[PDB]
């Protein structure tokens, strides 16, 4: 067996610092039917071992021979098609799975930050909100900061399809009403393909 | 009577089924002109990369014939549009021709 | 033969007037043995039927059988469990599926209204936000209204598991910047098990 | 002069959108008879399930008109065959009529 392809994490393809990767996961491989082989194809080419690397199993009573391929930020962003071609004895035929990034003119996201509600100013903690809309495709990375340092207690809703075929999401940072009172400045970081330098940063404070 | 004959511009289409993330190749087949030369451009000066303007060939007719091709993504076949500017200085002929998937 | 269990919609069990139901769907019931038997259990009881109600259909090259069990708002809200048992002669053993509301004590949702950012009111349309946090379970319903009528250009994110273990989401209503300025007042209605009459409401204006 | 007029039997063919292993509906439209009655029986006594012989209607012409339908699988439209036995006792008319597709 049972194959599942996975696309790279958005943040990985937007910064050369990190290495993107197409992860091919195969589940429920039998004890008597191991020996799992792989084959990666990028736009047809490469039938013979490319720059792959797969290993590790053991499960509920089955296997799972997960292969991993290093992606070229450009390659992926330009839309090259990645094809994982698994091959197993206990498998009727050679299964397959392909994938490329969502097609379509990319659209730069709008980032707006919102203060906590007056009504929420009655709790020992407040909600810093970050709105992000108008972006396409949906791959996106959102983070928070305070004067150079990272914020941990925040949650981000997944991408949702708006009326115009674009996506939007909201990120929510939970902070002590005091820190918001002291006038500290928080910032919403957004990483996306259509942003100039793949990155924009918006601030909020009292 | 004719000292000069302008060239005919036809689109060597990639494909319209296109998608994945591979290479495709398109072009502009510049046929039955004379005399040389035929300079071939793509989008008017901005896509020079991967471009190979093949040498003109003398048909058993005596009129000329050059293939002008460009490798670009199988993924930019739909949005780049591809415009081949075949400027024929002898007959004062300039024919732009859109290259595109049928 | 596959079987999928579907729970009633969030509003169905919150409004006595609505009709909440649990639906059992069976796909890929071979053309040869189209016999399908349903047995329903509410906390393990009812091998002997109940409201129940099946129908029969045909598709690609298989059969689809749907059975519907109407439930009692309080049985659902009281966490009762519903079992659908599907028996088919072309099956090694019967397939059973069970569903109910998530286990956990009900937390009241906090609903706040959030006006647009100064930097957005420079566009023809703005965003009126409605924050709903700290609720549980995730079953919930959100809506918008400006005057005695629904606003239909809005979107709600799906619920998100907070650090609390409670749930939170955001609904974004999009209004013509011209309207928001005319002093119009909007409001989002949130329906939840933990809200007074399974319903609270918050207003938002330009004052 | 006529005390009696036999009825006309025409096939209301199943819907050509058919598929999935779903329901289809066919029939026998029994038009312009008089006088009542018109008994409609299917395949001659063996397909009674899902059958609804609709009430006769008096056209602004004065002749009668009854629709006689039956729900059976969209999957048995091809093998079996559907035969409507419209027996008109007043005019001694019996017209069987095959109900097969378009």
């Amino acid at each position: 067996p049972s194959v599942f392809l996975f696309p790279p994490k958005p943040k990985d393809t937007l910064m050369i610092s990190r290495t993107p990767e197409v992860t091919c996961v195969v589940v429920d491989v039998s004890h008597e039917d191991p020996q799992v082989k792989f084959n990666w194809y990028v736009d047809g080419v490469q039938v013979h071992n490319a720059k792959t690397k797969p290993r590790e199993q053991q499960y509920n009573s089955t296997y799972r021979v997960v292969s991993v391929l290093t992606v070229l930020h450009q390659n992926w962003l330009d839309g090259k098609e990645y094809k994982c071609k698994v091959s197993n004895k206990a498998l009727p035929a050679p299964i397959e799975k392909t994938i490329s990034k969502a097609k379509g003119q990319p659209r730069e996201p709008q980032v707006y930050t919102l203060p906590p509600s007056r009504e929420e100013m009655t709790k020992n903690q407040v909600s810093l909100t970050c709105l992000v809309k108008g972006f396409y495709p949906s791959d996106i990375a959102v983070e928070w900061e305070s004067n150079g340092q990272p914020e941990n207690n925040y949650k981000t809703t997944p991408p949702v399809l708006d009326s115009d075929g674009s996506f939007f999401l909201y990120s929510k940072l939970t902070v002590d009403k005091s820190r918001w009172q002291q006038g500290n400045v928080f910032s919403c970081s957004v990483m996306h393909e259509a942003l100039h330098n793949h990155y924009t940063q918006k601030s909020l404070s009292l | 009577p004719a000292s000069t004959k302008g060239p005919s511009v036809f689109p060597l289409a990639p494909s319209s089924k296109s998608t994945s993330g591979g290479t495709a190749a398109l072009g502009c087949l510049v046929k039955d002109y004379f005399p040389e030369p035929v300079t071939v451009s793509w989008n008017s000066g901005a896509l020079t990369s991967g471009v190979h303007t093949f040498p003109a060939v003398l048909q058993s007719s005596g009129l000329y014939s050059l293939s002008s091709v460009v490798t670009v993504p199988s993924s930019s076949l739909g949005t780049q549009t591809y415009i081949c500017n075949v400027n024929h200085k002898p007959s004062n002929t300039k024919v732009d021709k859109k290259v595109e998937p049928k």
